[PDB]
RNA sequence: GUGGGAGAGGGUGGUGGAAUUCCCGGAGUAGCGGUGAAAUGCGCAGAUACCGGGAGGAACGCCGAUGGCGAAGGCAGCCACCUGGUCCACCCGUGACGCUGAGGCGCGAAAGCGUGGGGAGCAAACCGGAUUAGAUACCCGGGUAGUCCACGCCCUAAACGAUGCGCGCUAGGUCUCUGGGUCUCCUGGGGGCCGAAGCUAACGCGUUAAGCGCGCCGCCUGGGGAGUACGGCCGCAAGGCUGAAACUCAAAGGAAUUGACGGGGGCCCGCACAAGCGGUGGAGCAUGUGGUUUAAUUCGAAGCAACGCGAAGAACCUUAC
RNA sequence: CCGGGCACUCUAACGGGACUGCCCGCGAAAGCGGGAGGAAGGAGGGGACGACGUCUGGUCAGCAUGGCCCUUACGGCCUGGGCGACACACGUGCUACAAUGCCCACUACAAAGCGAUGCCACCCGGCAACGGGGAGCUAAUCGCAAAAAGGUGGGCCCAGUUCGGAUUGGGGUCUGCAACCCGACCCCAUGAAGCCGGAAUCGCUAGUAAUCGCGGAUCAGCCAUGCCGCGGUGAAUACG
RNA sequence: AGGCAAGGAGGUAAAAAUGU
RNA sequence: CGCGGGGUGGAGCAGCCUGGUAGCUCGUCGGGCUCAUAACCCGAAGGUCGUCGGUUCAAAUCCGGCCCCCGCAACCA
């Protein structure tokens, strides 16, 4: 099905967490643990606490996300 | 630092002063190396800036040896920078409380600087959170100097011995 | 990288331009322009021909153009017409009086710019890119030629990754003037990205 | 068995000097010691360095070894005693009495603990100084247990040849130590090194085998979990033996090979540093860039190898904003 | 200057010359020390040239090209602006901080390059930039063009000044349709900071650095003190 | 006297955290 | 109220006492150094010494008062 019911929402980045997952402050409400997109990592884009990032959020568990934007 | 001795000077009228809380006047270079020479302390350019160049009747490199003990004894009885952040953990922050505690009983006196990144806005709390916390924890030991002050890039607390 | 063109480097020695003429300074960008057109042209048509030397003169307003070629009959057409209107097409192209030679190259393996076209084309209907260098060195070899080296480079065949085919054969010392080396360029224009084919000959020395 | 021999084998009793410290005595004075530098430290009540004696305790220089001994841990002044192991030579005596060894019993470095002593140095902990961002450390000044002994206990170890013991065979050489000989060479027993065959994953092993066998024992079946839990035993305690699983990972590893790297070594090089002349940074300005501001300050270039670079010619053009 | 000459320089084609070839010494050789002749000596100096590859270096913005994306606009045209904005920082350069100098005046030697709507001789107008007139070349044959530092004479006298030249006002000159943003130039006035520079640092081994001018390319003009190039004076020191 | 080498001296080999 | 000691670049402290002549560490900012960050190094920035006076040719300094800050006592009532 390929389904886009995928939520992009800011976030400020809060927590630093181990391996590239960040608890990032969302305006979405609550800092869910949200890990960094594979992109990122490619491009070796850095994430520190205190970045308003756009992060990708599945209705089925909204607990982890995804870094989407780069800051 | 050249308080410059005996033909050192250059300068033609020197206004030269003696050893102590004396003065001879504005004299001659000459004269100047003269009344340095009856002292038998050399004739010392102490203030080349001032109304003729001010030149002291005292022996320089004597004063000078004193100067450098001076200071050597100045180097110590000392500060010990305990440095924080922003991201920092539990245990981490428990580790620098001991140093602090170990540092206050030696007989030191405490620095805890909190060096910080961008977020300068949720990092003035978290170092007065820090700070503040370690400071209560350490008032037993520790009369505290300086206050959680932002100082830009910086935050420092300082903390005194209460007694040694 | 590094390398500077083997022709640039000959050129002043055993090796001569490819064309010679006088200009001064208020006509000589024309002329050359002029002759660029030209070269351009008959690559555009002559790619069938196979060239190597696009060799131009002016013996004043008679421009020379002698094409060095490996398909004598492809240039000429059957009995004496498609050199004819090639040369008509030229004229047109330039308002002076003009020629249109043909030189053919005696062993077209001999002249490296024909074996790097050659390799292209192979390229193009997509072979054993590798294999196909080999053949071409091989061919070289039994041409005599001294030394053959075959860069062909970029996505080799068809591959998602910059790579370089090397393989060569005998001598190719690229340094010593004396050598006069015949460098041979082709832009093998396959689908999925251009092939550089890069070719190499060394044939003589002194 | 007899005749010998080598030896730091072990225990018991002694002694012998150097050295250390500590005490007294003497002469003698301005520092000693310490370090990459220093500081703490001692010293004017006179240190240190020097001589005289005395008090101790501990260890054994040279010989001393790549050496010898033991089964291992281990062991060195020397002497005496008691006392093991072993090696040869004669082939004399016995007539297979042997080899191995689950358990068991015994030993078992060092540290540790108990009881009593002794205590010079060294020296965990500890108290100082420096060093350092920090110093619980490397470095220095002390310093307690401990090291030492007796008796008791602990029983682990890279307790290593990381090679269980036993015998038989399977080229040599070379050095060693130790015995006998018909003694410039033979022949035993040990200790090493090089290498035939062979083995091995290779390194390496190679008559002191990891070769070829046979004998028996010990143990192993991926790493981590873990020598941990759990029991059980032992112990005065520290802990030791005995020893899992659940889960977890697609590895943990060995040996070599190519490189790279090393505050590893040797040999080299270069305006690389030194040797020298002149600057840069400080000044203004010329420029290019980052940042910032803008409606836009077009875009790129990024340490050397981006920064008077593309641009070897931006008023419009160029020009992309 | 001319006739006149090819002698010398030169110019630019060809060719020789140096090869560790000669001698001694060491060395098995390679080669090394020194010498001789020789303009030059051990690769004579300097280029041009850059091995397999590497950094997924850099460039899709020179060109080429795969793919994607935009097509009354992410295409096209112009006009005006912007690239030059400026609280700052850095890099690269120039010009300095003086008297081994600065100014003025005369005087002397270069090379290499350019020049046709291009360079501009010479003449006058102008303080001048230049303007006008105008010869000459088609360039070894004229022109840019004066080379500068240097040499002689004069001044200045250790001061922020006859050092230094920025900024700022004013008048102009030139190019172009047009210099306000944002041109260069001239002239007059202005005369700031700076008295050889902190840690750090960079260049350079010989005609080299240091300093001194000239040519150029692009280019209407130039923000060129850049780059590229050419000569003039001409060092130091390397134990290691 | 030099020639090499063995051994003993003593001087020297400072310090310097990390990971796109 | 009584007495002692000190007030100093942003903070801690030297120097005062012995008249002239203000230093270090931490912090600020910039640079360097490094491939890069800290660390490091350098600077640069930054005090008239609480203040009013007087002394003396000249005060952080000799001297008084106020302002503070520290502490000790404050008794007979
Ligand atoms: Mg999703
Ligand atoms: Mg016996
Ligand atoms: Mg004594
Ligand atoms: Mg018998
Ligand atoms: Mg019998
Ligand atoms: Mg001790
Ligand atoms: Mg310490
Ligand atoms: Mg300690
Ligand atoms: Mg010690
Ligand atoms: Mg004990
Ligand atoms: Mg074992
Ligand atoms: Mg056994
Ligand atoms: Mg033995
Ligand atoms: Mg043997
Ligand atoms: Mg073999
Ligand atoms: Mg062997
Ligand atoms: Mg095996
Ligand atoms: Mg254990
Ligand atoms: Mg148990």
């Amino acid at each position: 099905a390929k389904e886009k019911d995928t939520i992009r929402t800011e976030g400020v980045v809060t927590e630093a967490l181990p391996n590239a997952t960040f608890r990032v402050k969302l305006d979405s409400g609550p800092e869910i643990l949200a890990y960094i997109s594979g992109k990122m990592r490619m491009h070796y884009i850095r994430i520190l606490p205190g970045d308003r990032v756009v992060v990708e959020i599945t209705p089925y568990d909204p607990t982890r996300g995804r870094i989407v934007y780069r800051k | 630092k050249e308080y410059l001795t005996n033909e050192r000077i250059r300068a033609k009228q020197v206004r030269v002063v003696g050893p102590d809380g004396k003065q001879l006047g504005i004299m001659d270079t000459r004269e100047a190396l003269r009344l340095a020479q009856e002292m038998d302390l050399d004739l010392v350019l102490v203030g080349p800036n001032a109304d003729p160049p001010v030149a002291r009747i005292m022996d320089y490199s004597k004063w000078r040896y004193e100067q450098q003990m001076a200071e050597k004894e100045a180097r110590k009885t000392e500060v010990k920078s305990i440095k924080f952040r922003v991201k920092i953990d539990e245990h981490d922050y428990q580790t620098k409380l001991g140093h602090i505690k170990r540092f206050l009983q030696e007989g030191h006196k405490v620095k805890v600087t909190i060096m910080f990144r961008g977020r300068e806005v949720a990092h003035p709390e978290l170092g007065e959170r820090i700070l503040n916390r370690v400071t209560e924890d350490l008032k037993d030991l520790a009369v505290v100097e300086m206050k959680p002050e932002m100082l830009g890039r910086d935050m420092n607390m300082l903390l005194a011995p209460v007694k040694v | 990288g590094n390398k500077i063109h083997p022709i640039g480097f000959r050129l002043g020695i055993t090796r001569d331009w490819e064309s010679r003429w006088y200009a001064g300074k208020k006509q000589y960008r024309h002329l050359l322009l002029e002759d660029q057109r030209i070269r351009g042209l008959l690559e555009k048509e002559l790619y069938s021909a196979g060239l190597a030397r696009v060799d131009i003169e002016r013996a004043a307003d008679n421009v020379a153009v002698t094409v060095h070629v490996a398909k004598p009959g492809v240039v000429i057409g059957r009995g004496g017409e498609r050199i004819r209107v090639l040369r008509e097409e030229l004229a047109k192209l330039t308002g002076k009086n003009v020629a249109l030679n043909v030189q053919e190259v005696q062993n077209p393996n001999l002249s490296a710019p024909l074996v790097a076209q050659r390799v292209a084309e192979q390229i193009e209907r997509r072979f054993a890119v590798r294999r196909a260098i080999k053949q071409a060195v091989q061919r070289v070899m039994e041409s005599g030629a001294k030394g053959a080296k075959v860069i062909v480079s970029g996505r080799i065949g068809g591959a998602e990754q910059a790579r370089t085919e090397w393989a060569a054969q005998g001598r190719v010392p690229l340094h010593t003037l004396r050598a006069n080396i015949d460098y041979g360029f082709a832009l093998a224009r396959t689908t999925y990205g251009v092939l550089g084919v890069k070719a190499y000959i060394f044939l003589g020395e002194v």
